[PDB]
């Protein structure tokens, strides 16, 4: 048989598999752009959806 | 390639460096066509300003 799912019944258990990460997520390479504007203000489209 | 770039606006300017430097290591041609320019015929006597 299958082993059932530690919520399924009303038992606690002191003992469990927790996935983890092995070192800290936030390595601090944030990521950063290059935004560059339209060129000219009057030959923007607009339109088109 | 014989690149030719109708218009530098929105340009990344490491795509820029990218592209001048596949000029010179790939012998790139590329032919930007947005540019106007002025000419001055310089004699071999004077060289460049």
């Amino acid at each position: 048989q299958v082993g059932i799912p530690k919520l399924e019944v009303d038992h606690i258990s002191f003992s469990n598999v927790v996935s983890m990460m092995t070192a800290n997520i936030r390595t601090g390479d944030d990521m950063a752009v290059e935004r560059v504007n339209p060129d000219d203000v009057r030959a923007i489209n607009i339109r088109n959806a | 390639v014989h690149m030719t770039i109708n218009e530098r606006a929105g340009m990344s300017k490491l795509v820029a460096d990218n592209i001048i430097a596949s000029v010179i290591k790939s012998n790139w041609v590329v032919d930007i066509l947005d540019i106007e320019y002025t000419a001055e015929v310089m004699t071999p006597s004077e060289g460049y300003t």
